[PDB]
DNA sequence: CGAGCAGCTACTTGTGAGCGGATA
DNA sequence: TATCCGCTCACAATGCCACACGCGCTGCTCGGCC
RNA sequence: UUAAACCGGCGUGUGGC
């Protein structure tokens, strides 16, 4: 389980760009259909989502990036 | 006592009140500003407007977690409506812009 | 809602409901009666010189 | 979707493209089928379908004939809701006046037509008339006639004279009524006249002119002509049986109107005669405005059991309307509700919960589950397997509930922390289990509370309650910086007893190789749980990097400690647990854990040390009994004693030598005085009495008593509740707050009388409804503040902007009330911080003042730190980052969006349930004595003297002519400790800059009567005094040396009103002495009331007091000081005897006497006196005409009121005073509040302004606008060479600034809703929903947390 | 004939503003 | 004819929760457009 | 046109926090 989440703020300052990011992330990953990038032990998707932002491979960033990639693998799909 | 989807007035689309009908408890007013003290702007417009207000967003919500999608779709609340059409019944008029 | 010290044995001062209305609502004490005019009374041992 | 929202005025057109349908009958609905009437109340051709695609006559069914009508109806068949929107009209044969611009005080229609409300109410009603088209006659048009007035000037003028009645005559008032002519008439007579009451009068008039110029409106409107009627649905008839019928009220109503209507309708065409139809539309009127708004009427009119008849006005209005009762706070459907109940082996992250109730909360998530397993393939075989209670569905549920957080909340909500987020765990029962150590975070005991919890139901919603609203995550105070998860009794009780040593006990004297081996020897019984044991101990401490040196080494411990240690973690040094633990010390220590090793091992932490509290008290053997409370042995000999004294004291009154009221103030302080002395004999009792000896003779020790153990750790008992229980249970007072004479002689542990337990429930029955009565006024208020508040979200990091204040510690009064570092700690100042050492910049400016900083600055000793605040904050709409602070809870930086008036609001309303409603007395139920009091000084420093106007005597004394002059000590440092108020003419002893001991009567008091000194010497004659006129002769009896007494304004008569005496200090020539530094002839003229005993021709000496004036000796007003006083602050209501001040400065001077009241006249030496005042003769006059005093100074001694100070003294001056007192307020309790908040809610309060000189402005002088639209407006002014405007900013109370917003939803949420209803719909307002409160009435995202962000995006889209 | 109308209180207190008013 | 003084009315008064009860009878008059 | 599937408004009183 994931008792708190300073260090999940520490990292992605104001506390609600967090929120955000985390909702994207487990949007993704519930409907989207993505993979949990990191062995979960059965919980939530919401905290796997927020795990993953916890080990450091999830930002805002890197997440607009992931999504100009599946933009650029929709436009190679459609040729 | 615990309610998930019961009876709902007729003047105003909300849930009930009390345990001798089907009726769920009251969010009051000062739980929602202390809602406000925090964020949770997506929980107050799901809690006061989609779990409570709408009864065409709250089935929507209602079949979308039965669907397994953590998707929310506010709309507009119709008890906002219904005030506008009380203030909207009088020589006061009241009108959204674009 | 407070009590008055003319309330020795005619209206019990620690028996009151808490909340809306406290005060408003007493008990009548035990020896208490009601009197021909409306009034409350007490009974009185009566005491001599000695 | 939609943006922001216009309201206006609507037109007869508009109604008609509403509505559907004319309805002509009262009739509601057939009486054999249910079916509609064809035109009456309740319609289908009309409104809409009873039933979902089903017509009335049921022809058409199918879904092919859906959107057809029928061929005798005439009906869109298609399904209810249609009966929501649609809506009908009524057509009135007469027209009818809106009440709302009637009644509104002040009204809309008597401003637009220059006439007053009791004329228009006599001609509506047919009481009189009112004349048109006036023309060649010789009566004027807008005057009203009465029924002989109309008689006797109807044979003048019979043709060209036109008089309607009712509201046809006001229509046709409204229809031939111009605009812009009447604009340019006023502008110009505005510009002609000068006046006050005229001119305000002419601006509200051109104002609600403007208005009606401008915006798209027409002032025929306002006259009624067509009744829009309320869907059907929302005014329900349902099916209550028998001729008894479950009814709305509104139906009533809709009924009596269109009776009226109709036989009005068919009365006109009978030919009825005038006065009946007359009387049938002043019916037909009263029925009209006691459907818009009843009570306004003059009566109210009633349907049953004297019930008056609920209108459309207040349907929203009241707790009950909608925007009280369904649209701000409304019910959700998944909510579950229980009493709480205790967990001691769930960690604080964690939460318990019932097993049915998570059944009954989670049912669609459960269906989704088992949908998605191949068991159930409908929702219908996954209804009846759920409903059938079997085992299948529990996994499941474990599975739904593993990490889905639910919000627990609390009936009464008073701060953010009453609402929370919490990881549920499946407990069998009905009742929520909740973690003890957050139960006082929610102020809730578990005598029979009910608490509820809803579910997020949303991914947003869930992470959102995790990342917000965790209990992890929310450990400290958003008031202050104490942590709100402090240990309850149990714990502290379980630690106390635990590190409490003893002298002598199993294992004393041994060694000890580590805690474990400690717990191990505890567990195996062979040594005690406190015992002075050697041990060894291997901490650790934190080094300037990341790193953590380890160290071992040997201390003389207790076991209890030692085994302690095993919870406490590495970082912590061993000081922190190497004590007597109470609650003080672990508040303290978990402070200090938060800030060296953060949040993540604090949370485990303190959960450890609830788990290792309980366990060891629950080992323990802490009980209480009737040998564990002792009787003092000294106390029946102290009150015999006192007893002995009292009688003494009755001996002395029946001999005739003492009176009544030094009685009642000598036996009171005497009981008071046996009573701490059997205090502090019963506090000695309980920690002695209980000496063990060591191998030997007795010693001593802490020496517990099992109850001084609770008393003693502050875990619940108390030193004055203890006190009363064993000693003397103290003196009891009466209702008025007079304590009586006799005391109780008795305590808890002996038996009571009946007289004295009478006399404590008494006292205590009124302490009861003190809570149960104060809780109403606390909501109230608090709903006022966060009102005014949560109309800012901080948005900008920084301004530039240097505006701030100094923030100075509170050492007025008392000698240190606050040290700075509270009120500095975690803010950004705003000029850089100076070292004690000039120009040593230690601090830049823009930066964030920790721990270590206000450490720093406290090891500095810096007196006055020039930091921003958000009352002298730059910025519009919002506040800057840089411009609050920090958070208070967080420890960082304060971030970007959130809203920190809500946290203002609570952290201020909350404290409430600590204070008084109504006090015994503010400032003491004596009377405040006259000039005696003792106050001294206890430090050493130096003296100085503030507005320095004094001269010294020749007894080498000092004497000071002024008022305002206050003293302070400056340190040997040199920060400031000590401050008082200097009176007039007082004695001081020392001089300015003397270094003087700690100790030392430093100044002494002149009685009530008020003094003058002589600033210089030299003789006095009788100047301008005559024998007769000014003074009288009333010779003393005790003296001998008679007393002129000078008469007052009030008592002369106009023979002597033209004199005022005056004494001129001449020397033994005749010559005046002049004033050293100025060339002003020295006098001084005497006002009335004076008491001359000074004689003629006698050699005078400095400082000699020559007129001693009567004073107001002890009549009081002060405020009664409880939970009022914060009311009254935000309200800013002006006192009963305020004290009028120097607008400006220069020299004063009087003018006309007893014009009503005296006038003033104040010159200065810049310009001219455009600037009088009228002053009441009932209050004592301070300065003089010989005295020029500074603007912002007293003319009276008196209370001050804000209105004034604000704009005689500053910005800075009028909230420091606010946060000054109100922190004395909330300190006299006890209660710490960091004053960020007082200082966000009065920047808030002035948000308004005004104009003086309007300038190349296009607002006008008369114009209250909102001060960041005016100071935005003249940005672009000033970019040019035109100047922008005079702004002047005004304080006005919290319950007019919620009105004075230019969003009108804020304000109809509030109370006073039909007036703002009106002003917005009068002026076409359109209100750009960028605030909170609307935000949430709308139904959308807020632009303060989550939100916020997506609303920058929204606000960069549009 | 059906429906609607109708006939058989006195201690709340404060706060505030608008409207006479009276007094030079 | 302007400026205070007093009369008169509007508006408001914690929030929740739980329980329970009672919201009438008969005669007349008016509405008439299935 | 036919077939299949689904379908507490008000006041009052009391008590509790
Ligand atoms: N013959 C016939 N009778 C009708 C028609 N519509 C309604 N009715 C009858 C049935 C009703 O009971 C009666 C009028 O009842 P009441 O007076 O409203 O008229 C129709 O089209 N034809
Ligand atoms: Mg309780
Ligand atoms: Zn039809
Ligand atoms: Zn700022």
């Amino acid at each position: 389980a994931r008792v708190t989440v300073q260090d999940a703020v520490e990292k992605i300052g104001n506390r609600f760009d967090l929120v955000l990011v985390a909702a994207r992330r487990a949007r993704q990953m519930q409907v989207g259909g993505k993979d949990p990038l990191v062995p979960e032990e059965n919980d939530k998707t919401t905290v796997i989502a927020l795990r993953e932002i916890e080990e450091g491979l999830i930002n805002n960033q890197i997440l607009d990036v992931r999504e100009r990639q599946e933009q650029q693998e929709q436009e190679a799909a459609e040729l | 006592h615990a309610r998930s989807t019961g009876s709902y007035s007729l003047v105003t689309q909300q849930p009930l009140g009390g345990k001798a009908q089907f009726g769920g408890q009251r969010f009051g007013e000062m739980e929602v500003w202390a809602l406000e003290a925090y964020g949770a702007a997506y929980t107050l417009q799901e809690m006061l407007t989609v779990k409570s207000d709408d009864v065409n967003g709250r089935t929507k919500m209602y079949k979308n977690i039965v669907d397994g999608n953590h998707q929310m779709e506010p709309g507009m609340p119709e008890s906002f409506n219904v005030l506008l059409k009380e203030i909207r019944s009088l020589g006061i008029n009241i009108e959204l812009e674009d | 809602r407070d009590v008055h010290p003319t309330h020795y044995g005619r209206v019990c001062p620690i028996e009151t409901p808490e909340g809306p209305n406290i005060g408003l609502i007493n008990s009548l004490s035990v020896y208490a009666q009601t009197n021909e005019y409306g009034f409350l009374e007490t009974p009185y041992r009566k005491v001599t010189d000695g | 979707e939609f943006d922001a929202i216009k309201i206006a005025l609507a037109s007869p057109d508009m109604i008609r493209s509403w509505s559907f349908g004319e309805v002509k009958k009262p009739e509601t609905i057939n009486y054999r089928t249910f079916k509609p009437e064809r035109d009456g109340l309740f319609c289908a051709r009309i409104f809409g379908p009873v039933k979902d695609y089903e017509c009335l006559c049921g022809k058409y069914k199918r879904l092919k004939h859906r959107g057809v009508i029928c061929e005798k109806c005439g009906v869109e068949v298609t399904q209810t809701k249609v009966r929501r929107e649609r809506m009908g009209h009524i057509e009135l044969a007469s027209p009818t006046a809106h009440i709302w611009f009637l009644k509104s005080l002040p009204s809309r229609i008597g401003l637009l037509l220059d006439m007053p409300l009791r004329d228009i109410e006599r001609v509506l009603y047919f009481e009189s008339y009112v004349v048109i088209e006036g023309g060649m006659t010789n009566l004027e048009r807008q005057q009203i006639l009465t029924e002989e007035q109309y008689l006797d000037a109807l044979e003048e003028f019979g043709d060209e004279f036109d008089a309607k009645m009712g509201a046809e005559a006001i229509q046709a008032l409204l229809k031939s009524m111009d605009l812009e002519q009447e604009c340019e008439q006023l502008r110009e007579e505005l510009n002609e006249t000068n006046s006050e009451t005229k001119r305000k009068k002419l601006t509200k008039r051109i104002k609600l002119l403007e208005a009606f110029v401008q915006s798209g409106n027409k002032p025929e409107w306002m006259i009624l002509t067509v009744l829009p009627v309320l869907p059907p649905d929302l005014r329900p008839l349902v099916p209550l049986d028998g001729g008894r019928f479950a009814t709305s009220d509104l139906n009533d109503l809709y009924r009596r109107v269109i009776n009226r209507n109709n036989r009005l309708k068919r009365l006109l065409d009978l030919a009825a005669p005038d006065i009946i139809v007359r009387n049938e539309k002043r019916m037909l009127q009263e029925a009209v405005d006691a459907l818009l708004d009843n009570g306004r009427r003059g009566r109210a009119i009633t349907g049953s059991n004297k019930r008056p008849l609920k209108s459309l006005a207040d349907m929203i209005k009241g707790k009950q309307g909608r925007f009280r009762q369904n649209l701000l706070g409304k019910r959700v459907d998944y909510s579950g509700r229980s009493v709480i109940t205790v967990g001691p082996y769930l960690r604080l992250h964690q939460c318990g919960l019932p097993k049915k109730m998570a059944l009954e909360l989670f049912k669609p998530f459960i269906y989704g589950k088992l949908e998605l397993r191949g068991l159930a393939t409908t929702i219908k075989a996954a209804k009846k397997m759920v409903e059938r209670e079997e085992a299948v569905v529990w996994d499941i549920l474990d599975e739904v509930i593993r990490e889905h957080p639910v919000l627990l909340n609390r009936a009464p909500t008073l701060h953010r922390l009453g609402i929370q987020a919490f990881e549920p765990v499946l407990i069998e029962g009905k009742a929520i289990q909740l973690h003890p150590l957050v139960c006082a975070a929610y102020n809730a005991d578990f005598d029979g509370d009910q608490m509820a919890v809803h579910v997020p139901l949303t991914l947003e919603a869930q992470l959102e309650a995790r990342a917000l609203m965790m209990s992890t995550n929310n450990i400290l105070s958003p008031a202050n910086g104490e942590p709100i998860i402090v240990p309850s009794q149990d714990v502290v009780l379980g630690l106390y007893y635990m590190t409490r040593d003893c002298v002598n006990a199993k294992g004393e004297g041994m060694v000890l190789t580590g805690p474990k081996e400690a717990e191990r020897l505890y567990r195996s019984g062979l040594a005690s749980l406190h015992a002075r044991v050697k041990v060894r101990i291997t901490e650790y401490e934190k080094d300037a990097n990341g790193e953590l040196v380890a160290k071992t080494s040997l201390k003389d411990t207790t076991v209890g400690r030692a085994i302690l240690w095993m919870i406490v973690p590495k970082g912590l040094p061993y000081s922190i647990v190497n004590q007597a633990l109470g609650k003080k010390a672990i508040s303290k220590m978990l402070n200090t854990c938060y800030r060296i090793l953060g949040l993540k091992p604090t949370v485990i932490f303190a959960d450890q040390i609830m788990y290792t509290g309980f366990a060891y008290a629950a080992r323990s053997g802490a009980s209480v009994g009737i040998d564990d409370m002792v009787i003092p042995e000294k106390k029946h000999e102290i009150i015999s004693e006192a007893e002995a004294e009292v009688a003494e004291i009755q001996e002395q009154f029946q001999s005739g030598l003492v009176t009544a009221g030094e009685r009642y103030n000598k036996v009171i302080d005497i009981w008071a005085a046996a009573n701490d002395r059997v205090s502090k004999a019963m506090m000695d009792n309980l920690q002695t009495e209980t000496v063990i000896n060591r191998d030997g003779q007795e010693e001593k020790q802490v020496s517990f008593n099992s109850i001084y153990m609770m008393a003693d750790s502050g875990a619940r008992g108390s030193a004055a509740q203890i006190r009363q229980l064993a000693g003397m249970r103290g003196l009891m007072a009466k209702p008025d707050g007079s304590i009586i004479e006799t005391p109780i002689t008795a305590n808890f542990r002996e038996g009571l009388n009946v007289l004295q337990y009478f006399i404590s429930t008494h006292g205590a029955r009124k302490g009861l409804a003190d809570t149960a009565l104060k809780t109403a006024n606390s909501g109230y208020l608090t709903r006022r503040l966060v009102d005014v508040a949560q109309d800012l979200v901080v948005t900008e990091d920084d301004c530039g902007t240097h505006e701030g204040i100094m923030m100075t510690p509170v050492i007025e009064g008392g000698d240190v009330k606050e040290p700075l570092r509270d009120r500095v700690l975690g803010r950004v100042t705003a000029e850089d911080v100076l070292k004690p050492g000039t120009a040593d910049i230690l601090v830049p400016r823009n930066t964030l003042l920790h721990e270590q900083w206000c450490d720093l600055l406290e090891e500095n000793s810096v007196d006055a730190v020039k930091v921003r605040s958000v009352v002298s904050c730059d910025t519009d709409f919002g506040v800057c980052a840089h411009c609050y602070g920090r958070d208070l809870a967080r420890g960082h930086i304060i971030n970007k969006g959130e809203a920190i008036g809500v946290i203002a609001a609570q952290s201020i309303g909350e404290p409430g349930t600590q204070l008084t409603m109504r006090t015994f007395h503010i400032g003491g139920a004596a009377s405040r004595a006259a000039a005696e009091s003792s106050i001294q000084v206890k430090n050493k420093g130096s003296i100085k003297l503030s507005n320095v106007k004094s001269v010294v005597n020749s007894s080498g004394k000092l004497v000071i002519t002024s008022r305002n002059t206050e003293l302070k000590l400056i340190d040997e440092f040199g920060r400031t400790k000590e401050s008082y108020k200097v009176p007039y003419g007082a004695v001081l002893a020392k001089g300015d800059g003397e270094q003087v001991a700690g100790g030392e009567t430093v100044a002494n008091w002149d009685p009530h009567t008020m003094p003058v000194i002589t600033e210089v010497s030299g003789f006095v004659r009788f100047t301008d005094m005559i024998d007769g006129q000014t003074i009288t002769r009333q010779t003393d009896e005790l003296t001998g040396l008679s007393s002129l007494v000078v008469l007052d304004s009030a008592e002369r008569t106009a023979g002597g009103k033209d004199l005022r005496p005056a004494l001129k200090i001449v020397d033994a020539q005749g010559n005046d002495v002049l004033i050293p530094g100025t060339d002003m002839p020295a006098q001084y003229f005497l006002p009335g009331k004076a008491i001359v005993q000074l004689e003629d021709g006698v050699q005078i000496s400095s400082g000699d007091t020559l007129a001693r004036i009567p004073q107001e000796s002890g009549g009081t007003k002060d405020i009664t000081g409880g939970l009022p006083r914060v009311a009254d602050l935000f309200e800013a209501r002006r006192p009963k005897e305020p004290a009028i001040l120097a607008e400006i400065s220069g020299i004063v001077s009087f003018g006309k006497e007893t014009k009503g009241k005296r006038r003033l006249v104040i010159t200065p030496v810049d310009g001219s006196d455009p600037y009088e005042e009228m002053i009441p003769k009932w209050r004592q006059l301070n300065v003089f005409e010989g005295e020029r005093v500074e603007r912002g100074d007293v003319i009276s001694d008196g209370p001050e009121a804000p209105h004034d100070i604000l704009r005689l003294r500053g910005v800075h001056a009028v909230t420091r005073y606010i946060v000054n007192e109100v922190q004395d307020v909330y300190r006299l309790q006890g209660v710490k509040i960091n004053d960020k908040h007082i200082e966000v809610i009065v920047r808030q309060m002035l948000r308004k302004a005004t104009i003086v000189n309007a300038g190349s402005s296009d607002f006008l002088e008369g114009e209250q606008v909102e001060y960041s639209r005016v100071k935005i407006a003249n940005r672009e002014l000033e970019a040019n060479g035109k100047v922008g405007a005079t702004y002047s900013r005004d304080l006005l109370g919290i319950t007019k600034a919620s009105l004075a917003t230019e969003s009108f939803i804020s304000a109809a949420s509030f109370q006073e809703t039909t007036r703002v209803l009106t002003e917005a719909a009068v002026a076409g307002k359109r209100d750009e929903l960028r605030g909170l409160k609307e935000n949430v009435i709308v139904g959308r995202l807020i632009p303060a947390g989550t939100g916020y962000a997506y609303h920058q995006d929204r606000m960069r889209r549009r």
